[PDB]
RNA sequence: AGCACAGUCUUAACGAUGGAUGUCUUGGUUCCUACAGCGAUGAAGGCCGCAGCAAAAUGCGAUACGCAAUGAAAAUUGCAGUGACUGAAUCAUCAGAAUGCUGAAUGUAAACUACACCAAUUCCCUGGGAAUAGUGGUACUCCUACAGAAA
RNA sequence: UUGUGUUGAAGCGAAAUACGUGAGUUUUCGUGGAACAUCUCCCUAGUGCAGAUCUUGGUGGAAGUAGCAACUAUUCAAAUGAGAACUUUGAAGACUGAAGUGGAGAAGGGUUUCUUGUCAACUGUGAUUGAACAAGAGUUAGCCGCUCCUAAGGGAUAGCU
RNA sequence: ACGGACCAAGGAGUCUAGCAAAUGUGCAAGUGUAUAUGAUUCUUUAAACAUUUUACGCAUAAUUAAUG
RNA sequence: UAAAGCUAAAUAUAUGUAGGAGACCGAUAGCAAACAAGUACCGUGAGGGAAAGAUGAAAUAGUACUCAGGAAUGAGCAAU
RNA sequence: GAUGUUAGGAGGGCAAAUCCGCCGAAUUUAAGCAUAUAAUUAAGCGGAAGAAAAGAAAAUAACUAUGAUUCC
C-alpha cells in the first residue's frame, strides 16, 4: 500500500516496471478469487487502488513533460491549449474591443469625463 | 342583457390569461433602484449624478 | 430465433443479468423483476 | 372462414417493423423505410414538437447522466483560471 | 434570526440535519464540558472521541460514568463501556445515549485537539 | 351428568377483512431575489461496462460507487479487511490527470461489433533498445495565405 | 383575549334523570399515546351531501350455485415420501397410424436448456412433478451460414426549385 | 315513468374587469394621492410612514352634425 | 433632410441553476411522481402512464426456551 | 475562375421561460351564416443574447413650441 509523495520522485522506467508487476499481482489475485478460494479477496481493492495512484502520478508527470517540450511557440496542440467555453474562445479580445480610432481617442483625451463638486 | 344597466363594453373577448401580469414587486423594485442609484453616486467620488437641464 | 445479432445477444445477456434477484445480506441493512413468459421484453 | 378479422388475423403477427434506433435507444426505428419515429436517425434534428408536452419533458435535457454540463456547472462561482492549482502546504 | 441570508425554515433545515455529511455531524456530536474543565480550558464544550471519559446525567442510566468505546454518526449515538444490556438472544451490546445527555469529565489530549483548543483560546 | 325445534330478524357485549377519521412530514405549489448557454478542444441523449461477497437507484469511465491535491481531519464496517497515535479510514472543495462505444458523427454503411486507403505506431534510455495488426489521419461547405495548369 | 395538556389531549365505539325546537353543544365509560379551543370581538375560505348509469377504495345477496364436457381408456403391484386417481419403475390393455403430439429448420420468443435442492404463491382438483422458486453449469468452424454481387427498390452526390 | 345492491372519502353559483343600485364610513366644491420620489424602516418590513405655493381621472354647465 | 451603419440604462422571464420566504396543500390533497418516477406496465407507433409514507425511545430491545406437530403455526409456567 | 488528406480558422446539433422573422388555421361569437370575430393567436420552420429588439428624426405639433430609443 504505497502512497503518492513516495512515488512522486521515482524514475519513469522503475515506475512502469512497478506498475507492470502490480498488474501481474492483481491478475494472480483475480485467479485466486475466481478459483474455489475465498480467502484473499480483501487485498484486491488495495491493489486496484495502488495501480490507480501509480497511473495518476505517471500521467501527471507525462503531462508536465509534454507541456515543457512545447514552451511558447504560439502553436500549442489543441488539447494542451485553453479549454474555456466556445464563445469565450471566440469572444472579442479585451484589447480588440477597447481599440478605437485616433479621431475619437484624441477627442476623449482632449475632453475627458471629469470630476467636480458644487457649492 | 338585463333591463336598466349600461351596455356592456368588456374588451376581454380574446385570450387574456396568456397576457395577465400583476406587479407584486413594486416596493422591492423601488428599494433595488434606490440601492443601485446610491451605489452609483457613492462610487463617483461624491460628484452628483444629476445633470443640469 | 437461432440467428441473432451481436448487440441483440449482448442485450439479452444484460436483461438476464437484470433478472437476478436481490442478494440476501444486503437485505440485512425487489419489485422490477420480469418473468420469461409473463412479460415480453420486446427487444 | 379461419383467418378472420379477429383471432385469425391476430395469429399472423411475425416479422416486426421497428428496432433499436441507435441514436434514441427506444424501439421506434421503422425498418421498411430506414427512418426512426422518435428522432429520425437518418435526419439531423431531434424531431421535437410543441403539441406534445410529454414528448418534450420526458426527453428534455437534465434527464441523462450529464457528463460535461454538470461538471462545467458550479465552476462559474470559482471563476478560476484553468491550469492553476491550489497552493501546497 | 436576524440575517436573511441563513434560512430559518423548519423543513429546509431539518432536512439538512438528517442528510448532513459526517464531516458536519462531527460538529453536532458534541456535549457539555464539566465545571472544573470549563474554567481550566476557558471553553464551554467540545466534541466526543472514542477514548474519552464521560459522565452520564440524563435518562434511565444517569448514575454511572465510564470511558466511551465507539461512536456512530449514522445513528447519532455514543457508547460507554459499562452500561451494556443483553438482548433476547443472549448477546450483550452497549446501549446508545445521545450526547446531549452526557458531560465530559476527562478527555484525551491529542496533537489534533491541541490546535482546536488553541483556536478556542 | 342434565337442559335446550331449527331457520329469519332485531338489540347489547366481545372479535374478524377494510384502512377513513384524528395526528405526523427529508414532499409539493406559489411568490421574491441573484446569475446564466453547451458544442469538431467531440455537445445533450443513448448503449456498454464498474464493487470481495453487488440486483435497482445514486455515483463512476478500463485510474470505472472512485485517483491526485486543499481543508476537516479518526473511523469505515452487514461479514471480511483497511486505518494514526496524521498527504493515510471517512467527509466537504475539486482547478491537476483520465474521461470506453456512440451520438451534428465526420473515410465508405448499418438489424453488420462490416471494409477500405495514407503515414507503420508507440514506449524506454539520453544515438541505441524494446514492443505491438495495436495508433493517428481521410465528410461537405466556406475565408485568408501557397502551388503547378488555362487564354 | 385566556387556558387545557403523561394524573393522557385530538379522534373513535357505547351511552347520558343533560340542554335546545334544531341544526348541534356539553358529558360518563372503554380504547388511545401527543397535541388541543376560544362563543371575548373580528378577518378569511378549495367549508357542511343520499342521490348526478358521480369517481376512487372496500363488502354483500345471487352462491358452496352455474360450472370444471371436444381430441375413444385406462387397470394392477411396487418404490418415493407422513401424505399418491393425475411423480417414478414393472406388468397389461390401447392410441397417434408416417398429411403423426417423429425427426430437423425459418420468423418470433430469450435461458424456458442441463444438474443439484426446492413447495411461500402458481401449475383453476390433489400434488413429492413442473415451462414455478433457489444455486451452479452450458453454445468452440479456413470448409454450416452471414459477411460478396446484383432486382423490383431505398438513401445520398451535381444541378434545379 | 327514469337513477338508486351496499358503505367511507372527494363532489358543484367561485374569481377577475367594468357599471349600476342598497347600505356604512371620511372628506366635501372638491375629491383620490398614480406611476414615482426620502428615510440611522430595512428578521417580521413584498408594510407602515411621508409628498416645497395648477399631473391627471371623476365633478363643478349644457347644448348642436359643425365653425362654435 | 430618406433610400448606409453602430450603442449601456430605464424594461421580461410558465427555462435551467442557487438561495429566501408564505393567513397555500397535508398522502384520493399537493406537480403525474413525499417511496426504486417519467419507474413498472400497455400499444408494432406516434404515444399513453399508474399504486405504494407512519413498529418502536432504543430493534446496539425485531420474538430466545419448553411442549405439540413435517413444517407451517399454536400453547405455556417461558420470554422483549 | 478551376485543382488540392496544401498551412492557418470557421459553420453543422442540443437546449427556449423572456426575445427575433416567415408561414399560417380552425373551434367559437354574431343566438343562423358568408364581411367580421377568434388572431396578425394556436401549430410548423429558421436564429441569438443575459437580456434581445428599438434607437440619434425625411419626428411631433401649430403653440411664449417640444426634441434619440425604451418602459410605468
Amino acid at each position: 500500500n504505497v502512497k503518492a509523495y513516495e512515488l512522486r520522485t521515482l524514475k519513469k522506467k522503475e515506475l512502469l516496471d512497478k506498475l507492470d508487476e502490480l498488474k501481474k499481482e492483481l491478475s494472480g489475485l483475480r485467479i485466486s478469487k475466481a478459483l474455489g478460494n475465498s480467502a484473499k479477496n480483501s487485498k484486491i481493492h488495495g491493489v486496484r487502488k495502488n495501480v490507480a495512484r501509480v497511473l495518476t502520478v505517471y500521467n501527471q508527470k507525462r503531462k508536465m513533460e509534454l507541456r515543457q517540450l512545447y514552451k511558447n511557440k504560439k502553436f500549442k496542440p489543441y488539447n494542451l491549449r485553453k479549454k474555456l467555453t466556445k464563445n469565450k474562445r471566440l469572444q472579442l479580445s479585451p484589447k480588440q474591443k477597447a481599440a478605437m480610432t485616433l479621431r475619437q481617442k484624441k477627442k476623449v483625451q482632449n475632453f475627458p469625463q471629469r470630476k467636480y463638486l458644487v457649492v | 342583457v338585463a333591463h336598466n344597466n349600461v351596455l356592456p363594453n368588456v374588451h376581454l373577448h380574446k385570450w387574456w390569461q396568456r397576457h395577465v401580469r400583476v406587479n407584486f414587486s413594486k416596493n422591492i423594485k423601488k428599494k433595488k433602484r434606490r440601492l443601485l442609484r446610491e451605489k452609483r453616486r457613492k462610487a463617483n467620488g461624491g460628484t452628483p449624478i444629476e445633470k443640469l437641464h | 430465433g437461432s440467428i441473432k445479432r451481436f448487440r441483440l445477444k449482448q442485450r439479452l445477456g444484460k436483461c438476464r443479468r437484470q433478472n437476478r434477484p436481490v442478494p440476501h445480506w444486503y437485505r440485512l441493512k425487489n419489485t422490477k423483476r420480469r418473468h420469461w413468459r409473463r412479460t415480453k421484453l420486446g427487444l | 372462414g379461419k383467418a378472420g378479422k379477429g383471432t385469425g388475423s391476430f395469429g399472423k403477427r411475425n416479422g416486426k417493423t421497428h428496432f433499436l434506433c441507435l441514436r434514441c435507444g427506444k424501439r421506434s426505428y421503422h425498418l421498411q423505410k430506414k427512418k426512426c419515429a422518435s428522432c429520425g436517425y437518418p435526419s439531423a434534428k431531434k424531431r421535437r414538437f410543441n403539441w406534445s408536452v410529454k414528448a418534450k419533458r420526458r426527453n428534455t435535457t437534465g434527464t441523462g447522466r450529464c457528463r460535461y454540463i454538470k461538471t462545467l456547472r458550479r465552476k462559474l462561482k470559482n471563476k478560476f483560471t484553468e491550469g492553476s492549482t491550489p497552493k501546497p502546504k | 434570526k436576524f440575517n436573511k441570508q441563513k434560512s430559518s425554515s423548519r423543513r429546509k433545515m431539518r432536512k439538512a440535519h438528517f442528510t448532513a455529511p459526517a464531516g458536519l455531524r462531527r460538529k453536532i456530536m458534541s456535549s457539555k464540558l464539566s465545571k472544573e474543565l470549563r474554567l481550566k480550558y476557558k471553553t464551554r464544550s467540545l466534541p466526543v472521541r472514542k477514548d474519552d471519559e464521560v459522565l452520564i446525567c440524563r435518562g434511565h442510566n444517569h448514575g454511572r460514568e465510564g470511558k466511551v468505546v465507539k461512536i456512530n454518526r449514522k445513528r447519532y449515538k455514543i457508547y460507554v463501556e459499562r452500561v451494556t444490556r443483553e438482548k433476547v438472544n443472549g448477546e450483550s451490546t452497549f446501549i446508545g445515549i445521545h450526547p446531549s445527555n452526557v458531560v465530559l469529565t476527562k478527555l484525551k489530549v491529542d496533537k489534533n485537539r491541541k490546535k482546536i483548543l488553541d483556536r478556542k483560546a
